[PDB]
RNA sequence: AAUUAUUAUUAUAAAUAUUAUUUUAAAAAUAUAAAAAUAAAUUAUAAC
RNA sequence: UUGUAUAUAGUUAAAAAUUAAUAUUAGUACGCAAGGAUUCAUU
């Protein structure tokens, strides 16, 4: 197939299996018509409400970027209100907030200025220190 | 006399010899004798006795030894050379790297094992044991041995059976240690103040690679600063309180732990309020974290006009109100500092606002506040030979009087070549003055024509005028060809003045000053090119904290698209991390950003940190090094030489003989540099002579 | 390693308990991670990878026999160097072996042409024999997946 | 075992160690006399400069002694040095003996017969308080 | 880069943080049951011990003894061992020679 | 396909021993195992009262000597007498007892020993010697239960 | 000569070194019934 | 290699119904001959016999402790089982002590009793002592003791060498080798080492750089009448027919041209020792090795040689954590010819005749 | 040597018997040979057919 | 030769070190106290002060 | 003899001229050349 | 030489030959100032 030296192309991953059926109204077949193949109903699925125009498209109405990265800091906060805390956790949760607001994705890095501002983070002899305010 | 250690009690079963120098005489010869063969038989001759010494001593010592480190990078880098036995180079650790390795390894025994009550007592100790083992970057060694930050080694983390890299194998200092002491904060901290309580929260993040801190390592002193604030009920108001507040607000951001109500407070309570009275919108000020963090606010106190320590934090949190909360709370802050006719604190709260206010979106309202607070007088006030400047680049109209600087969409200043017309005003020359200091200083938006005449402008870089001035001096000759030119920032000079005084050692410190009174004294000759603060705000992309490292590239990928004709060059050390801004310093991925960032006009001037191409249009050219000549290695140890100090030597000499002619007496095989005479050795059966200088 | 085309700076600790599940399966799906295919922006220059903690090693399948008839061969320089070992022989001396033989079988199949992205995939994943890992400051998310 | 390690026959080094044993096939003229003549690398022995044969490498150990009895120095060059500062010891060595017989055992050695009367003469009086070492050995800055 | 050289150019520096993390994982566990009930299962027992076995001595299926040879190190002996000194060794011990020629069981 | 080996043979019957400056004969005169085995045609003397020539004996196989053990080497010789008697045949096989070499053979306590001529006695299949007197001095390595039973044990040994 | 059986490899130590001479119309495509290591 | 495995026993098949001795199961505060009940009674599956009281287990167990009790002597060799043996004091099949550097002095010749004639090498042990103990990051049994020898000036050693002698205060020593030491086999730093050390009929290893050869051919390095195959796996014709077949095309590894020839380090695992000279620190070995004099050897014993341990219960018992002398024994005291400890005979028969 | 390495004269996996002629891989590095049912020189040793035992007989 | 050199090539003989051994090395010098010139350490001047004692 | 090169270009005459070119401080193979043994000069020797 | 058979095993040891470990430190002489001593007396 298509220069058979051997193909490392990315192929296509198979296709998640399809929620629990739970109701009876033909949830099982592939050749019918009555439904599409995907069978996508996540979690905030019923947030993407749709509108039938006039023409003939639909006018989907969906929560604004800066909103589910609300609802998703939410969740992910709540995790324990006064629960255990991870490094992992305070990382992510760190940006969800800078993605709230204005995600440009900020151009330079993420750690330029935790790595200039380590001298008043750490001690280090202060003959050789680093006060705002060089005295 | 050849006095200050005892052997061992049973003396003809055990010969070791013991210690009874006072710390103070270890200091003392540490001190006097600042050459590596006298530094590493203090650290061995003190971690010998570090089982013995006080609880204050241990404080000392430790607090002491820090004067050899410095907080910015390679820890225990004392190399001794780089051999070449193959193609590429491998670098061998000296033994003053060996000796704090070994004084580690003394530490993660008297305070692990066989001491496990030494460390609890005096809270002090283990607030200098952490922070000492971070400037020891003991989590990286492989940083002891790496040169050039480009150039990694792993000769202290990779060995192969083979038999290469053994004896340097797998190292683990104070893993074992650096590990207790997080036994020791979790569960006792009773007999901790807040002073102690905020550094110990301060030395898990330092010493950590990254500054993380193993969370529940931190969440046990914050679970114990609100036990130490419940007994006064969240209404803290000591001034002195009011300050741990800005540091636990600056760690807690290089950790990055998001806790509002911590700002929620130290802002005033404008959050949690602008959260009252909503019509409809969201509730942003929150983002509760109320199970784990208590309601707090301060006073009817003071509230207002905060330290340093506030702005350069608040930088960090990307949220619209908190900036335009915090801008007045930097306006009062210039007004009571002022106000109070104080130096450092005015100083201090500009050079940690231009941080704050590199951060909002609105450049023009970054650039309105920036004129009306003086910020390129205030800052160059500080720095050490700037203060003649700084009145010149103050002159009572011309400080900042309202360049056009024209800003388009997008920020970016798209004034070039619209205000390359200037309004057609040549930006005239000679002023007042009478003295002749009247060539006036030369501000980038006034001198733009300048640079477009120019044939290749130099950019400077704090560490090409490190380590010596030899570079920047030829620029500055070649200043008076009329084609050439140089850019200087007021971040390259802040940048400069902290290694004036907060150096390593005297020979850079030096440096800083000869490589900051030619600048000074080339800016006020009107031969180089400030960038002052009210430019580095108007180059820079609004969000992004551009520090030195770069000003030094967004003014060269500003200027390699808008004034595409000159060369750049960039005046830096090869070793700087910033000699590749595509490898380190570069965004997180995106699929939007391309390879054709530079030149596109939408585009933020930092989003080409995301491509080989910006460093490809500057270069980066070594000017001129010191001349290459080998400095006297005669006075070292040499492998020829060796076989001759005790080689039998009768029938060279014929009328002046003497006793041992190549055997210098104390040293390291006649090896006048390596001195070991009066360090602690022990030779029961050979003779040795005492301590004298050369 | 900072080297641009690295990308540690969006990563997501996944953790793949190996319990149960075929060990040549559980090499797809880690990989599909490490390589960062499962990424909507995934560009083959950048490895924008996300580290997998595979956990509960020694509990791995093999359909059938395939423990007494899969040969782990390598041909060493030595003449007469050519060794045969079953799985059911390098799990006696080291169980991550043979998951970090079929992580490389799955990675090198995209990947083979050059050093630099052969190897740092593989670096990704964190094999461990049992429940006990240091990463529980990583919060390692189940990943869900049905195979 | 009961044979050492290595056999007879098997060469060792230059800059080699001693490595002491018993072996029976060595000593071939009045080694360690002043005049030895024998020649290698091993300590024992004296350097054996670059000559076109054992004998031509006396013929030029004879004409550079009876040169430094003239002239008491000489500019030689290489291993020529180190094996007559050996050279010009052994010379003083047999001038103190001076038995009826040493006379007739330096007259073989130099080209001249003059200059063994005038080491014969200067270097009694002027080497009897010495014990050792007696011609000084300087390696110049220089190179040809 | 053989691969199983490849292999632990990767896990050696983890088989450390591993291992060095379980021992941790253990204190933290003894000084919870130190904490918790004393005389209780907790795993054997708690506080840094390695429960004696008494089963090291077999006969296998070829109707043979087979012992089963196991050590402890107490890091306390150890540790004395390292600062202490040995006693005098008996005039016995060094003047009688290790005899050549085992004897068998004659 | 491979030649692996010609001959082959003579490494079944032979005492051979690499010379690498490690494995080597030596002259003997250095400790036990002294070398050369004397591995040829070698025309050994004779020395019991026979009409071998006592002068001439020609050798068979291709080893001789104690530290080569002749305790157990079944060493054939061929008998080569240049004159008998103008009782044996010039041209039989008979075994040998070797008795002394030439060769400076070092002992196993330093005691070196040579002969003036190396010398044997013929005998028979039953290892018994085929004279009734013997004229030499035969060597100590002529003790074993192999070659005494049956050997006079002539007289004074070394 | 007269080149019989090819042999398609797929990769190694995941073909059994059975199979690459398989996709061969014959007796192959079956079980070795004795191998060798 | 035949003849050196020892009883083998898998582990399916240490059971109860194989163990020597009561097989004792674990129940957390104590040991016991029944297996552990689970508490949940939901986990107790079919036919799972939850013994509580087994009259064989509990009766065969029950004369079993009793006997030892009232009978010690008889049942002696049934007292490791429940009272293991200590820590230190010398297991058998465990420790294993430490050597010490010597260095070849010179050679001679000596004699037992029997005719024999032994090639001697005096190694003298000047001043030994244990300079610092180091394991890899506590691991076990991963211990090693590194013995210094013959002190020397400070102006001797390099910096960076001293440097370490100057940590842990021992003398400037001029060498020092290290040996994995069992953790019971430690001693403090600074031991001086005595030559007494060692035995004078154990069988010790050395190890050396053995003398320097330059750069020999292969008639000296490995020199030989003819070989080069290793052939091996490589196809060849023997019994002609289906015959394609490989040959070599390229110097496989491990070929036999020129080389160094010997400036290694040379390895005797089996040396007997002869006479412990005890006042000179010589120790004599019948061996001559193939190394210059002066070098440095680092003795140790052979743990095991035949299949019998050297510290066995039979020959002697070491000194074991190492020989530490008396108060009063002042070698100055005796002359070289008093502080001589010889061997028993290497040879069962005078070695220029045959075995009686 | 445990890791192995002890291969045969060749064959590395024979299948079933079928009657007189019994399959082999002969894995070596080629072949040549012959065939009595069509002799051709046939390089294939990948698969040779040996009779009924004699390796003298071939496919 | 089996083919030309091309330039990458006959630079990499100048990476080792018996390249850099052999001509990219400079010597430790020093002046003679007294013969006033540049010297190596052991090898002396002819001067009769230059050669007693040994600058 | 391509030469300032393996060379007494010798038809003749001859017999005590010191009668005026040969670097190098290592190791192997090789190349010349070399004490001892299965009445003569020989061996082979791939041995110092 | 005992088991087994009319003759004699079967086991184990003594004797016939050399043992081997890779990579963290400053360099353009002889790694000997040489005649095996880390200056044997001073010149």
């Amino acid at each position: 197939v298509y220069s058979s030296k051997k193909d490392r192309t990315f192929k296509v991953m198979p296709v998640p299996p399809p929620p629990p059926a739970t109701t009876a109204v033909e949830q099982r077949d592939d050749f019918a018509d009555n439904r599409g193949l995907s069978a996508t109903t996540r979690t905030l699925s019923p947030t993407f409400r749709m509108f039938a125009l006039e023409d003939g498209g639909v006018l989907v109405s969906h929560p604004s970027h800066a909103q589910i990265m609300r609802w998703n800091q939410r969740v992910h906060t709540e995790e324990g209100k006064a629960a255990n805390s991870t490094v992992m956790d305070e990382y992510v949760n760190s940006r969800i907030q800078a993605i709230i607001a204005d995600n440009t994705i900020e151009n330079t890095s993420l750690s330029q200025w935790r790595k200039a501002h380590m001298w008043n983070v750490i001690k280090s002899h202060g003959k050789l220190q680093r006060r705002w305010g060089t005295p | 006399d050849l006095v200050g250690y005892h052997v061992h009690r049973h003396f003809p079963l055990l010969d070791v010899l013991g210690c009874d120098r006072s710390v103070n005489d270890l200091l003392a010869q540490f001190w006097n004798r600042p050459q590596r063969e006298a530094r590493t038989a203090t650290v061995l001759d003190f971690a010998a006795t570090l089982q013995r010494h006080s609880n204050e001593e241990l404080t000392r010592v430790l607090y002491e030894l820090s004067s050899l480190f410095e907080w910015d990078g390679n820890g225990l880098q004392f190399i001794a050379a780089k051999v070449l036995k193959y193609g590429r180079s491998y670098t061998v650790s000296s033994e003053l790297t060996k000796a704090f390795v070994q004084l580690v390894d003394a530490m993660t025994v008297a305070f692990v094992e066989e001491q496990p009550h030494r460390l609890a007592e005096s809270p002090a100790l283990l607030a200098q044991v952490l922070h000492f083992l971070a400037l020891v970057k003991i989590m990286e060694p492989n940083k002891w041995y790496t040169l050039n930050p480009n150039a990694p080694q792993n000769r202290a983390d990779y060995t192969h059976p083979r038999g290469v890299n053994r004896t340097c194998g797998h190292v683990t200092t104070g893993r074992a240690l650096l590990d207790f002491l997080e036994d020791m904060v979790t569960s006792f901290t009773e007999g901790w103040s807040e002073d102690d309580i905020l550094d110990v929260m301060a030395g898990f993040s330092g010493v950590m690679p990254d500054g993380k801190a193993s969370s529940p390592v931190l969440y046990a002193l914050l679970d114990e600063l609100w036990m130490r604030w419940s007994k006064v009920g969240f209404v803290l108001s000591g001034s002195e309180q009011a300050v741990r507040l800005e540091r636990l607000y600056m760690l807690l951001q290089v950790m990055d732990m998001q806790r509002d109500a911590v700002l929620d407070a130290l802002l005033g309570g404008q959050l949690r309020a602008h959260s009252t009275a909503p019509s409809t919108s969201t509730l942003p000020t929150l983002f509760c974290e109320r199970d784990d963090t208590p309601p707090l606010t301060l006073a009817q106190s003071l509230t207002q006009t905060r330290g340093p320590d506030f702005f350069s934090a608040v930088s960090r949190d990307k949220r619209a109100m908190v900036k335009a909360a915090a801008l007045r709370l930097l306006t009062a802050s210039l007004a009571k500092a002022r106000d109070d006719s104080d130096a450092v604190l005015h100083q201090a709260l500009v050079e940690s606002g231009t941080e704050l206010l590199q951060s909002l979106t609105s450049k023009s309202a970054a650039l309105s506040f920036a004129q009306r607070e003086q910020f390129d007088v205030i800052t160059l006030r500080a720095v050490p030979h700037m203060a003649d400047v700084a009145e010149r680049l103050a002159e009572q109209r011309a400080e900042a009087p309202f360049f056009p600087l024209t800003a388009s969409a997008g920020g970016l200043p798209d004034t070039a070549a619209v205000l390359a017309h200037l309004s057609s005003h040549p930006a005239p020359y000679i002023v007042l003055c009478k003295g002749r200091r009247v060539h006036p200083v030369r501000t980038l938006v006034s001198n733009l024509d300048h640079v477009a005449a120019v044939e290749n402008v130099f950019l400077l870089h704090s560490s090409g005028v490190s380590k010596c001035v030899d570079a920047l001096v030829a620029v500055a000759r070649r200043l008076r060809s009329g084609k050439d030119a140089l850019i200087v920032t007021a971040s390259c000079l802040r940048a400069l003045q902290a290694a004036a005084q907060y150096g390593a050692t005297e020979k850079r410190r030096a440096t800083a000053d000869r490589a900051l009174d030619i600048v000074s004294y080339e800016l006020e000759a009107g031969r180089a090119i400030l960038m002052p603060v009210t430019d580095e705000l108007y180059l820079h992309d609004a969000g992004t904290y551009c520090d030195e490292d770069l000003m030094l590239w967004t003014l060269a990928a500003y200027l390699a698209r808008d004034v595409p004709l000159v060369k750049v060059h960039t005046i830096m050390s090869s070793r700087s991390r910033a000699r590749n801004p595509q490898h380190a310093l570069r965004g997180e991925h995106s699929p939007l950003t391309s390879t054709d960032d530079l030149y596109n006009k939408s585009t933020p001037l930092l989003q080409a940190l995301r491509s080989k191409e910006l460093r490809a249009v500057t270069h980066h050219p070594v000017v001129q090094r010191p001349v290459r000549d080998p400095p006297q290695t005669l006075y070292n140890v040499n492998p020829i030489r060796a076989r001759f100090v005790y080689r039998r030597d009768k029938a060279l000499f014929d009328k002046y003989h003497v006793t041992a002619r190549n055997l210098a007496p104390g040293f390291s095989q006649g090896a006048l540099n390596s001195d070991l005479r009066a360090l602690g050795f022990y030779t029961p059966d050979h003779p040795q002579v005492p301590y004298t200088p050369l | 390693m900072s080297k641009q085309w690295l990308c540690r700076e969006g990563e997501r600790w996944w953790l793949l308990d190996a319990r149960g599940q075929q060990l040549p399966h559980v090499a797809k799906i880690a990989a599909q991670y490490m390589t960062g295919q499962h990424r909507p922006d995934f560009t083959p220059g950048m490895m924008t990878g996300d580290h997998v903690v595979i956990t509960n090693i020694k509990d791995a399948v093999m359909t059938g026999d395939n423990w007494i008839r899969v040969p782990i061969t390598w041909q060493t320089a030595y003449p007469g160097g050519k060794y045969r070992v079953r799985l059911s022989e390098m799990y006696e001396r080291d169980p991550c072996m043979v998951m970090w033989w079929y992580l490389k079988d799955e990675v090198n199949r995209h990947f083979v042409r050059k050093l630099k992205t052969r190897t740092a995939p593989l670096e990704k994943a964190w094999l461990y024999e049992d429940s006990v890992h240091p990463h529980a400051e990583k919060n390692p998310r189940p990943l869900v997946w049905t195979d | 075992g009961r044979p050492p390690p290595v056999m007879g026959h098997a060469k060792r080094m230059r800059f080699a160690g001693v490595d002491d044993n018993p072996s029976v096939t060595h000593k071939p003229w009045d080694t360690s006399e002043p005049l030895m003549a024998d020649y290698g690398w091993e300590r024992g022995k004296l350097p054996k400069f670059r000559a076109r044969s054992p004998f031509h490498r006396q013929q030029i150990a004879r004409r550079m002694v009876t040169e430094l009895i003239r002239k008491d120095y000489v500019i030689v060059g290489g291993a020529r040095a180190p094996a007559l500062r050996i050279l010009a010891d052994h010379v003083v060595e047999l001038a103190k003996a001076g038995d009826t017989d040493s006379r007739q055992q330096l007259a073989y050695f130099l080209h001249d017969p003059l200059m063994v009367d005038k080491a014969f003469d200067e270097y009694p009086r002027r080497f009897r308080d010495m014990n050792a070492k007696y011609a000084m050995m300087t390696r110049l800055k220089g190179r040809r | 880069d053989s691969f199983k050289e490849h292999y632990h150019r990767v896990h050696l520096p983890r088989r450390l943080a591993l291992q060095r993390y379980i021992k941790r994982e253990e204190a933290r566990l003894s000084r919870h049951k130190g904490k918790a009930v004393a005389a209780a299962a907790a795993a054997g027992v708690q506080p840094g011990e390695v429960a004696y076995k008494y089963n090291r001595w077999w006969v296998s299926n070829d109707h043979e003894f087979v012992h089963q040879f196991a050590f402890v190190e107490d890091p306390d002996v150890t540790r004395e061992k390292r600062n202490t000194l040995p006693l005098v060794t008996k005039e016995n011990i060094w003047k009688e020679p290790q005899q050549t020629f085992f004897l068998p069981f004659a | 396909g491979n030649p692996v080996n010609k001959t082959w043979f003579r490494h079944n019957l032979i005492i051979r021993r690499k010379g690498s400056y490690r494995s080597r004969w030596g002259n003997g005169t250095e400790g036990y195992g002294a070398g050369v085995p004397l591995s040829d045609q070698v025309k050994l003397h004779c020395v019991d009262n026979t009409n071998c020539k006592h002068v001439r004996l020609i050798a068979k196989a291709t080893a001789e000597r104690f530290a080569h053990c002749r305790v157990f080497p079944a060493v054939a010789h061929r008998v080569s007498v240049q004159r008998f008697k103008g009782r044996v045949k010039p041209g039989n096989i008979y075994w040998v007892c070797l008795f002394t070499r030439r060769q400076t053979n070092t002992r196993m306590s330093g005691l070196q020993t040579n002969f003036d001529r190396n010398t044997c006695i013929i005998m028979n299949d039953q290892r018994v010697p085929l004279g009734t007197r013997v004229m030499y001095c035969a060597g100590r390595h002529v003790n074993h239960k192999y070659h005494l039973k049956a050997v006079v044990l002539a007289n004074f040994f070394v | 000569a007269a080149a019989a059986a090819a042999a398609a490899a797929a990769a190694a130590a995941a073909a059994a070194a059975a199979a690459a001479a398989a996709a061969a119309a014959a007796a192959a495509a079956a079980a070795a019934a004795a191998a060798a290591a | 290699w035949y003849r050196c495995y020892p009883s083998l026993m898998e582990e399916k098949d240490r059971d109860m119904y194989h163990c020597y001795y009561p097989y004792l199961f674990d129940h957390g505060d104590k040991m016991s001959l029944y297996p552990k009940i689970p508490d949940n009674p939901r986990e107790w599956q079919v036919e799972q016999l939850q013994t509580t009281y087994d009259a064989i287990r509990e009766d065969k167990y029950d004369a079993f402790v009793r006997l030892r009790a009232k009978f010690p002597e008889l049942y002696q060799d049934t007292y490791a089982w429940d009272n293991p043996p200590p820590f230190g004091e010398f297991n058998m099949f465990y420790s294993v002590r430490f050597g010490m550097i010597g260095v070849k002095a010179f050679t001679c010749k000596d004699y037992d009793d029997l005719g024999n004639q032994f090639d001697c090498t005096a190694f003298w042990f000047p001043d030994n002592q244990i300079v610092k103990h180091s394991t890899r990051n506590g691991d076990v049994g991963t211990d090693k003791v590194y013995v210094g020898a013959m002190n020397v000036p400070v102006e001797f050693h390099k910096p960076h060498v001293a440097a370490f002698y100057k940590a842990a205060g021992v003398p400037v020593k001029h060498v020092s080798a290290g040996f994995p030491v069992t953790p019971d086999a430690y001693a403090p730093v600074g031991t001086k080492l005595d030559v007494r050390h060692f035995k004078p009929g154990q069988e010790v290893t050395i190890t050396f750089q053995n003398t320097d050869y330059g750069y020999q051919g292969v008639m000296f390095r490995h020199g030989f009448d003819g070989g080069y195959v290793w052939l091996g796996d490589s196809k060849w014709q023997r019994r002609p027919g289906c015959m394609g077949a490989e040959g070599q095309k390229r110097i496989y590894p491990g070929h036999r041209m020129a080389g160094q020839t010997g400036a290694s380090a040379e390895t005797y695992d089996g040396v007997p020792v002869w006479r412990i000279d005890y006042k000179n620190s010589l120790i004599y070995l019948p061996t001559l090795i193939d190394a210059d004099v002066g070098t440095y050897v680092k003795f140790r014993d052979t743990i095991n040689t035949k299949g019998y341990t050297l510290w066995n219960e039979h020959r002697g018992t070491p000194p074991f954590p190492t020989f530490i002398p008396s108060e009063e024994e002042d070698l100055s005291k005796l002359a070289t010819d008093e502080g001589q400890l010889t061997s028993p005979p290497l040879y069962m028969y005078f070695r220029d005749e045959f075995a009686a | 040597a445990a890791a192995a390495a002890a291969a045969a004269a060749a064959a590395a996996a024979a299948a079933a018997a079928a009657a007189a002629a019994a399959a082999a891989a002969a894995a070596a590095a080629a072949a040549a040979a012959a065939a009595a049912a069509a002799a051709a020189a046939a390089a294939a040793a990948a698969a040779a057919a040996a009779a009924a035992a004699a390796a003298a007989a071939a496919a | 030769p089996k083919r030309k050199k091309n330039p990458m090539q006959l630079r990499r003989k100048t990476y080792g070190l018996h390249f850099k051994e052999r001509y990219l090395k400079l010597e430790e010098w020093y002046f003679c106290p007294l013969c006033a010139e540049p010297k190596k350490q052991g090898e002396w001047c002819r001067r009769e002060d230059c050669r007693q004692i040994k600058p």
